[PDB]
RNA sequence: ACCGAUAGUGAACCAGUACCGUGAGGGAAAGGUGAAAAGCACCCCGGAAGGGGAGUGAAAUAGAACCUGAAACCGUGUGCUUACAAGUAGUCAGAGCCCGUUAAUGGGUGAUGGCGUGCCUUUUGUAGAAUGAACCGGCGAGUUACGAUUUGAUGCAAGGUU
RNA sequence: UAACUUGGGAGUCAGAACAUGGGUGAUAAGGUCCGUGUUCGAAAGGGAAACAGCCCAGACCACCAGCUAAGGUCCCAAAAU
RNA sequence: GACAAUGGUAGGAGAGCGUUCUAAGGGCGUUGAAGCAUGAUCGUAAGGACAUGUGGAGCGCUUAGAAGUGAGAAUGCCGGUG
């Protein structure tokens, strides 16, 4: 018996061309073009969690060094005068804090300069 | 001689921005009160500076 | 979960500070500026925004240079002429604009990019002690 | 047994391999035929000896 | 309330046919009206006579006041091509495509 | 397949010059109107086992018949007529199912000619006995004779 | 007052009546979850713990228990006619704070 | 357990025709209103074409290559956005604005920041300025037969099998 | 923690750099030919501005958690003016 | 429960998705089949539903069987349109 190609072509496209909606041109439009741009989508996407990690990582060191200088210390110093105290409070809640509450930082601070 | 690349829909329409032809220089006939272009003869009532031509 | 704060034009706030240039290095001060006018001294700093604060630079005629660089560092510009290229020393450019090579070396540590060109719209430089943005009422500033 | 309750044996079928149909299934392409040479083409290979 | 009336199947290339349309769409009939007579393009009568026919459809099968009509849909489709060959050198042919338009024009009482 | 369209014998455009693709002759598989590359060919789907497993296949068909109680053993079927009629109304005093498979020890035309038209009924000799028609079947209507025939040739 | 909490190996900065999002917890939802780990306590009244506030614990009470949005996972190699694509939905727990010590 | 209009005959149709060649010869494309023709009386714009009503019909968005009607491609309108900016066009982060769903720790858009030189082939190595593809659609490549061998399955077994 | 034997199925027989022992060339070559090791090939991630082959290290998937490697910590650009 | 593995080209091995047809069973459909279109749906992937609009008469599901069974690339063929 003869299989024709039928429905099952459209629908497969279909799928890959809605995926890349709200790209420009061509690139939403047609199979070729969207396929390649999903494709690479898809490899920034996987690429961008793991370097989501390290850019959040970098923001909340930059906020704490800023804080820290403030208060007339360095970063540096700063976490490893948390180490030496035994605070394990880490890098994004030690930066909501020093925003939130700035009394409450202004206590970290000198229990990180009494441990050195 | 030949283009190296297909022109996209987007830098077509760009092109086309000044591609239009403008409205004509046309004002009310006195005489009818039909629309005539400035400085002719008006077609309708065949009249011209308040005279018939 | 996701709890990073985000600065936004709503809740940030910039503030306008003068720094003498008198008897300072150009890039050790530079350096310095371009931190505040990118808003890293500040714990809401945010890359997308700018939370940086306004600077203002007086007397940047009596701006420093070591060693012999005043005749032996020199500016190269070029006119996209053929042959256009140009040249003044860092001494001679101090003499003729010194807000310009204040400037310049401030930019050249700013990021090139669209909020890096706006960052770099709030340094104000002046070769004299005197400057023009009294109702903005500056607070003096000491570099570290 | 019924005939809308059928089962062979188990062990008894194995569905046969198809190549040349994409690269998901390692058979695509090249279709385990390697790249170039004699034995990469249509009729192609040596005499048995 | 809205009239409307087409041209289907003209032998005019919408491109050209739609540079005439931009002059008329969403002005007073009577001012399109005289746009188009003083207009010196090919797809100006042809225009002309699909405004007229639906400023007369509007009158008769809708009672509507012509003078209060104003054009609020103006446009022009692809209607099928005519393909021919024009005769080059060295023996090739080269495709002419002989394009048409449908043309739609849409007025409106403005309630 | 390709030799087998009409025509195609010529080469289409030379090798090499026009810019376009080589192409040997118009009936090649990828042309529109082509020879079809390994399309189905005539060819019989049949194939044997050996005796002791086509009568194990009986045996088995059969037994499971008497386990699933579908085996009604009858006396005899006594037609001198075919009627459909009465036919249906003995399977119905039987109680046997929809589908019915009826065995005879030799062709009778009136029980054949009584229960042809009766959907899902199929009536054979104990000879004609095959496993897809038990196996279709939901219960099995045999003579006395018919049974005893069965098991000797079995 | 604001409490620092440690729960699928990260830190976690809650105030009562704060609906939460964690890795997903072994409770069933309905359930009372009891954070023992505090690393500090924040409001008028600031505790540091080191690493731990010894005998503080914050009281949640499970909402859902669900999974996040559906991540495309795709990843291919130019030339070599080799990817993989894969489907991930991350399990998570869903509480609100009741109360910080 | 053959095809179903690019399939199946080259040819479902006025096809060995049209068309091409001096000739031998080569050789297409092209099916579908509706149940019924009930195939749009009449009115209106227009020279006509074409259209708007009215009417027929279950339906005319079934009105003549008249079932369905994808995509490329071409328009019209609209919510968000854009004229100091260096772009493999995404991705991750993210205000503002506009909406409201298979109700989901929603949808559209996107100031601005980080990261980022298509795909295939062929290669020691290709962003490659090596190859290939204008775009979209359809079509397009390990098959079958008979032997051989090996593995799995099953029947029987010093027998097994025609 | 492999190894070997037997049997079914392969692909490969254009290699590259770097380091090091040598021939050749000129103690030329991103040269060429043999020995040895590694990486690439067939390997993404971090460093070397960019940069198959160098240095660090081998990506099952998810996380806005933590510690380190090479390499770094005045600004670009995370961390010592 | 514990802990071990899970980069990968040629290539070997395994498990599956989906297409058309057949058998048997069990179903759906003018109170609207297939197809088509749209959506914020579900599964680890191939893919599967549901709703609505369009459409107007066929079509799923289960188990097994059989293949003209899957296209993005061949200066591929034909058609349409840039
Ligand atoms: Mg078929
Ligand atoms: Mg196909
Ligand atoms: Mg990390
Ligand atoms: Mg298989
Ligand atoms: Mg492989
Ligand atoms: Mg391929
Ligand atoms: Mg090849
Ligand atoms: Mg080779
Ligand atoms: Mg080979
Ligand atoms: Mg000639
Ligand atoms: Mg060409
Ligand atoms: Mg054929
Ligand atoms: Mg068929
Ligand atoms: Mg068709
Ligand atoms: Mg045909
Ligand atoms: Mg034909
Ligand atoms: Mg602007
Ligand atoms: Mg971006
Ligand atoms: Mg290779
Ligand atoms: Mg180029
Ligand atoms: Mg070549
Ligand atoms: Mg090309
Ligand atoms: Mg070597
Ligand atoms: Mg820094
Ligand atoms: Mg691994
Ligand atoms: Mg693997
Ligand atoms: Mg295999
Ligand atoms: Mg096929
Ligand atoms: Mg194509
Ligand atoms: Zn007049």
């Amino acid at each position: 018996p003869r299989v024709k190609g039928g429905t099952v072509t459209r629908a497969r496209r279909k799928k890959t061309i809605k995926l890349a909606k709200g790209y420009f041109g061509s690139k939403h439009t047609l199979y070729k073009v969207a396929k390649q741009q999903v494709m690479k989508s898809g490899q920034y996407a996987f690429r961008d969690r793991r370097q989501r990690k390290r850019d959040f990582r970098k923001l909340w060191i930059t906020r704490i060094n800023a804080a820290a200088r403030q208060h007339e210390m360095s970063y540096s110093r700063l976490m490893n005068g948390l180490k030496k105290a035994g605070i394990d409070i880490n890098r994004k809640m030690l930066s909501e804090i020093a925003i939130s509450d700035e009394k409450a930082f202004a206590q970290l601070v000198t229990k990180a300069k009494d441990a050195l | 001689a030949v283009p190296k690349r297909r022109t996209s829909k987007t830098r077509k329409n760009k092109r086309r921005t000044h591609f239009k032809i403008s409205v004509p220089g046309m004002t009310e006939c006195p005489n009818c009160g039909e629309y005539k272009l400035s400085h002719r003869v008006c077609k309708n009532c065949g009249s011209y500076n308040g005279e018939e031509v | 979960m996701r709890q990073t704060f985000m600065a936004n034009e709503s809740n940030i706030e910039r503030k306008w500070y003068v720094i003498d240039a008198e008897g300072q290095t150009l890039g050790r001060l530079s350096s310095e500026v371009a931190s505040i006018l990118r808003g890293k001294n500040k714990v809401t700093y945010t890359p997308h925004v700018d939370t940086g604060d306004y600077v203002i630079v007086i007397n940047a005629s009596k701006i420093e240079f070591t060693g012999n660089k005043e005749t032996d560092k020199v500016y190269y510009r070029h006119s996209n002429h053929p042959g256009g290229i140009k040249s003044i020393t860092a001494g001679e450019l101090r003499r003729t604009n010194p807000e310009r090579l204040i400037e310049n070396s401030i930019k050249g540590m700013l990021p090139s990019t669209r909020l890096g060109e706006k960052q770099g719209k709030k340094l104000f430089v002046y070769g004299g002690a005197e400057h023009p943005h009294a109702a903005q009422q500056p607070e003096n500033y000491e570099l570290r | 047994m019924k005939l809308h309750e059928l089962k062979p044996a188990e062990g008894s079928r194995k569905e046969r391999n198809r190549v040349g149909r994409g690269v998901a299934t390692g058979n695509g392409k090249t279709s385990g035929r390697g790249h170039k040479g004699q034995k990469a083409r249509s009729g192609g290979g040596v005499r048995p000896g | 309330m809205e009239a409307k009336a087409v041209a289907r199947t003209i032998r005019i290339a919408p491109r050209k046919v739609r540079l005439v349309l931009d002059l008329i769409r969403g002005k007073n009939a009577a001012e399109a009206i005289a746009i188009l007579k003083l207009t010196n393009k090919a797809s100006s009568p042809v225009i002309e006579k699909v405004l007229m026919s639906a400023l007369a459809n509007a009158e008769h099968n809708y009672d509507m006041n012509t003078d209060e009509l104003v054009v609020k849909e103006a446009y022009a489709n692809e209607g099928p091509t005519l393909k021919r060959f024009r005769p080059r050198a060295q023996g090739r042919a080269s495709a002419i495509n002989k394009r048409t338009s449908h043309i739609t024009i849409v007025v409106s009482d403005g309630k | 397949n390709r030799s087998a369209v009409s025509g195609g014998g010529r080469k289409p455009w030379k090798q090499k010059g026009t810019g376009r693709a080589r192409q040997g002759t118009i009936r090649a598989p990828q042309w529109r109107g082509g020879g079809i590359v390994f399309g189905p060919t005539p060819r019989s789907y049949a194939y044997k086992m050996p005796k002791k497993m086509r009568r194990l296949a009986l045996r088995s068909a059969l037994s499971f018949k008497a386990q699933e109680n579908g085996l009604t053993v009858v006396d005899a079927f006594n037609f001198e007529a075919p009627k459909t009629k009465e036919f249906k109304n003995v399977l119905s005093t039987l109680e046997q199912p929809k589908k019915v498979l009826v065995v005879t020890e030799n062709e009778d035309v009136n029980v054949e000619l009584s229960a042809r038209n009766i959907p899902g009924v199929q009536v054979t000799t104990a000879q004609g006995l095959n496993v897809l028609d038990i196996t279709n079947a939901d219960s099995l209507v045999i003579t006395e004779a018919a049974a005893k025939k069965v098991e000797e040739v079995l | 007052m604001f409490a620092i909490i440690e729960t699928g190996g990260k830190q976690i900065k809650v105030e009562e009546g704060q609906e939460i999002f964690v890795e997903k917890l072994d409770v069933n939802e309905g359930d009372t979850f009891t954070f023992d780990k505090v690393l500090f306590v924040g409001g008028d009244s600031v505790k540091v713990g080191a690493p731990t506030v010894e005998g503080a614990t914050v009281t949640a009470t499970v909402n859902k228990q669900g999974r996040g949005k559906k991540i495309t996972v795709f990843t291919y190699k130019r030339r070599k006619n080799s990817k993989r694509k894969k489907g991930h939905r991350q399990p998570y727990t869903k509480l609100t704070i009741d109360k910080i010590n």
